[PDB]
């Protein structure tokens, strides 16, 4: 993920030469932060500093759509994470938590997270999953409901003096 | 096109205990038991706003 | 509509539809997690499809309830002409304003009811289903009622309804209709095999105790829509995330240090 | 007030209920016309229960009477008495089950049910308000079978809180009439046992037992079988129509005899019952009433109920009667035999008084009782379906037109469950 866009690489073991392929858009100039790919290969879902995810096939430089459609997110995709059904799981800058079937880019349910997601991790069988912020605190998201549940929260940064 | 995988996709907050075959309803004859809803037909909006083709 | 825009119709609407299938229902097997209540109705709706066409392999032929009636014709004579029919049912017929009555299969006025009108007739019990679903025969009941009250919306202007479900792909206009068969299902029923499905004394009569009811459904066609998870995988993850959380809760605690390593 | 609707379906629960409507009519002093000819205002006190009154003076019974054969009905409107059922209540397919239970309760009947339970829904919503349902039918045949357990599941679903009550008729293997009674009988209780509030079995071979034995007429038949079976259904609401010391509806009864959910099968007995040569000799007193009510062989069932301990028991009194010896005798009878009373349940008896005794007689008693010696009717009858079933017997009548062995297989695992269950109560102890 360039700043100006998608690359696909190629090594190969038989020479050190790496071979670089640009992802090409129409009058597309989005930054793009974060990427993510399907178990299948086929496509990779990358974020964009606006607020939309666009999706491209590893096959061909073209995308294919946009992404969420009448809607932004405000402060960029921090964070990816895919279901094994095709379901996205993404966080918002600002703070905020939706799920983007694979249809037309509207989401089954949201809801909103104190302080900038930094961490999605899903837990075996891919429900339940752990998320971090980036004002130090450790949340609790189930999946197909997106319910904020605070599990521990931790001191932003640098304490300066404790008294009793 | 593309349509989600509907077998795969899952549901977490419903627990996993099933009624089994086994249950009754006879003998609970309380007044508070719960009746069916029968189906209603929708309100008939007709086409006073459709194209005309 | 494309047998989805119903999903999303029907779900759009608890208070006019109020069922069971509103909403997600545990199964009866413990290894698979849950559905959603539109996922689960597409997997009924699969299962129904797959049932039907294995059912109408065979000689005998099944029928919606209040949706319609798969029928076959047979003209007569190592061999019969079958041709399938999907003669329609009343409170369908009803709705339907532009279709002509036409008879597409012809029956004496003693033979009134589809029951006795068709060769085969079948009650589809939705009991093989919810097995293979491994869902409730009550909620796969309710999505079965819930569904063919697709008459409400044909009655509404327009609405073309084009439902697939498999071998049978059938179309709804303003109010008239048509259908269409898969030309190689068609082409099995010619297949000319059907000389010992139409008789019922091709077997020996002594393999009806002999074989048992597991052995035939596990060479069933059915059963194989859904993949098998791991069992031991499943409940491992199961009770390993339930131990995860329910004392997650604190993360200060550690009583075991480890300072150098 | 607080009525309640009639509805029977087949062969055995049009015969039933013919007899029936024939006593309570006679009871109610109701001519053949629909015409008022009783002699006191009582029997017009409470005649709502059970008739509706139409313009001219005349009244209609509201049962529903619905079968899959028009010849049933045909036959019963000529006789006596059958100008009074309404002829729009009759609903009856063209086709017919042959006692076969799928026929009677998957192909004609569900789409025959749309008529009947339109006119039940205006029956129900046009009465003040409701008590409960009460059916009649016959387990041995497919058509009854099933119509009246599927329109039991529908009314239950329908009206969960109104109270729901049958009359059924077990088979017995020792008079049985067809070959196919085990297979349709445990699949009509499979869900019996899930919707019927109350459930009341009776069988042909203690009829023909007690109508031999106790009556000791010549020639028996099944109008006598009626009228016996008709009386004891009247002795169960007669206090729900009539004045009393201590008035008991049927949602008393079933608050008071039922301990657990799944206990809901009974068995009753009528007294008085003298022999032709002794009508003259015999007193009727209380002491012979109860004596003659704890009777075996008074029994309209074959269990021998010695063979197990009563949960629970419970008695209508028809007649003038002073309370005082009532209870003495209850007291009395319960004390003399604590080896058939399970103890965890001290007082498990039950006693009630309507002051009014039917016609002809000064004195009568109606009898339920809930005890572990029905049992062995399930038994005998999971004996002889795993019997006919191991073989896979008459199977493709049932599996052509919808069933499967899984169906067959729950049925009977539920039904062996329901035995287990009735008989760990009966080694319970305190
Ligand atoms: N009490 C009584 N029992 C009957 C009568 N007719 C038939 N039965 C019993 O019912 C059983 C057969 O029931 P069936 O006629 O097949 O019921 P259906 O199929 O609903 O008409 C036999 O074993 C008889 O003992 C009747 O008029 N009165």
């Amino acid at each position: 993920v360039l700043n100006n866009g998608v690359q696909i690489l190629t090594i190969d073991k038989a020479n050190k030469k790496v071979k670089s392929l640009d992802v090409n858009f129409g009058n597309i100039k989005r930054q793009y932060t974060c990427v993510a790919i399907d178990p299948s290969d086929t496509y990779c879902y990358c974020g964009t500093k606006t607020g939309d995810v666009f999706e491209i096939n590893i096959e061909r430089a073209i995308f294919k759509r946009l992404g969420p459609v009448k809607k932004l997110f405000s402060l960029g995709i921090g964070t990816l994470g895919l279901l094994p059904n095709g379901d996205i799981i993404v966080g918002a800058g600002d703070g905020t938590v939706a799920k983007l079937s694979i249809q037309n880019m509207q989401v089954l349910s949201q809801s909103e997270v104190l302080g900038a997601v930094t961490s999605i991790s899903f837990t075996g069988d891919y429900t339940h999953f752990f998320c971090g912020t980036s004002q130090s605190n450790i949340y609790w998201i189930d999946t197909e409901k997106l319910n904020p549940e605070l599990r521990n929260t931790c001191h932003y940064e640098r304490i300066n003096d404790i008294a009793f | 096109q593309h349509a989600p995988v509907f077998e795969d996709s899952q549901a977490a907050t419903v627990v996993n205990k099933f009624q089994g075959l086994r249950q009754g309803t006879g003998g609970k004859t309380s007044t508070q038991l719960p009746v069916k809803q029968p189906f209603q037909a929708p309100n008939p909006i007709c086409g006073a706003f459709k194209k005309r083709t | 509509m494309n047998l989805d825009s119903i999903f999303e119709w029907i779900l759009k609407q608890p208070i006019n539809y109020p069922g069971k299938h509103q909403d997600s229902q545990p199964r009866t097997n413990p290894a698979y997690k849950p559905l959603e209540a539109k996922a689960q109705f597409h997997i009924i709706f699969k299962a129904t499809g797959e049932y039907i066409r294995e059912k109408m392999l065979d000689g005998k032929g099944v029928n919606m309830r209040d949706f319609g009636a798969f029928t076959f014709e047979i003209f007569s004579d190592k061999h019969h002409r079958i041709r399938p029919c999907f003669v329609p049912d009343k409170k369908f017929r009803y709705s339907l304003a532009r279709y002509a009555g036409k008879e597409e299969i012809s029956a004496p006025k003693s033979q009134h009811s589809i029951y006795q009108k068709g060769f085969g007739m079948m009650f589809c019990n939705a009991g093989p289903i919810a097995a293979s679903c491994y869902l409730g025969k009550d909620v796969v009941s309710s999505a079965h009622n819930a569904f063919i009250q697709a008459v409400s919306d044909l009655t509404t202007l327009g609405h073309g309804l084009n439902i697939d479900f498999g071998f049978v792909k059938v179309y709804v206009q303003d109010r008239d209709l048509r259908y269409s068969y898969n030309q190689n299902f068609a082409n099995t029923l010619n297949n000319k095999n059907f000389e010992y499905r139409l008789r019922k004394s091709d077997t020996p009569t002594s393999e009806h105790w002999n074989t048992t009811y597991e052995s035939k459904w596990a060479k069933s066609s059915l059963n194989s829509l859904l993949k098998r998870p791991n069992s031991n995988q499943v409940r491992n993850y199961y009770e390993k995330t339930l131990a995860l959380k329910i004392m997650s809760l604190d993360l200060s605690t550690a009583e075991q240090t480890n300072y150098s390593r | 007030m607080r009525e309640i609707v009639h509805i029977q379906g087949g062969q055995c629960g049009n015969q039933i209920g013919a007899k029936f409507w024939e006593v309570i009519s006679d009871e109610h002093g109701i001519d053949p016309t629909g015409t008022y000819h009783g002699d006191s205002d009582l029997q017009l006190e409470r005649i709502n229960v059970y008739y509706n009154e139409a313009t001219g003076g005349r009244y209609v019974p509201r049962a529903i009477l619905m079968d899959l054969e028009p010849g049933t009905m045909d036959s019963v409107r000529a006789g006596p008495f059958g100008q009074l059922f309404r002829p729009d209540n009759f609903v009856f397919g063209q086709t017919g089950a042959g006692n076969n239970w799928a026929k009677g309760h998957y192909t004609e009947g569900a789409e025959l049910i749309d008529s009947v339970l339109d006119v039940v829904r205006k029956e129900a919503e046009g009465c003040d308000c409701l008590q409960g349902f009460q059916i009649t039918h016959s387990l041995g045949g497919g058509t009854g079978s099933g119509m009246g357990t599927l329109l039991i599941s529908k009314v239950r679903e329908e009206y969960p809180d109104r109270i729901m009550e049958t009359f059924s008729v077990v088979p017995s293997p020792k008079v049985s009439d067809t070959v196919v009674e085990p297979y349709n009988a445990t699949l009509s209780v499979h869900q019996l046992v899930e919707n019927a509030d109350e459930c009341m079995v009776i069988d042909n071979e203690a009829l023909y037992d007690i109508c031999f034995r106790t009556l000791k007429l010549t020639t028996p038949t099944y109008g006598d079988l009626n009228h016996l079976v008709s009386a004891a259904m009247s002795g169960v609401t007669c206090c729900l129509r009539f004045p009393g010391q201590l008035n008991s509806d049927l949602r008393k009864l079933a608050v008071n005899l039922i301990p657990f959910p799944r206990l809901h099968f009974f068995m009753i007995g009528f007294a008085p019952l003298t022999s032709r040569g002794s009508q003259q000799y015999r007193a009727l007193t209380v002491p012979e009433l109860t004596q003659q009510m704890f009777d075996a062989k008074n029994m309209m069932c074959a269990a021998d109920p010695r063979h197990g301990r009563y949960l629970t028991a419970s008695a209508l009194f028809r007649g003038r009667m002073s309370t005082k010896e009532v209870d003495e005798q209850m007291l009395n009878v319960q004390n003399k035999n604590s080896s058939y009373f399970v103890e965890w349940i001290p007082n498990n008896i039950k006693s009630s008084i309507c002051d009014i005794p039917p016609k002809g007689l000064k004195m009568a008693v109606t009898f339920v009782g809930n005890s572990t010696a029905i049992q062995e009717m399930f038994k005998r009858v999971a004996e002889q379906f795993t019997a006919m079933f191991r073989r896979k017997a008459f199977l493709h009548w049932y599996t052509g037109e919808g069933m499967d062995e899984m169906e067959f297989t729950e049925a009977e695992s539920n039904m062996n469950d329901l035995v287990s269950e009735y008989q760990q109560y009966q080694d319970a102890t305190a």
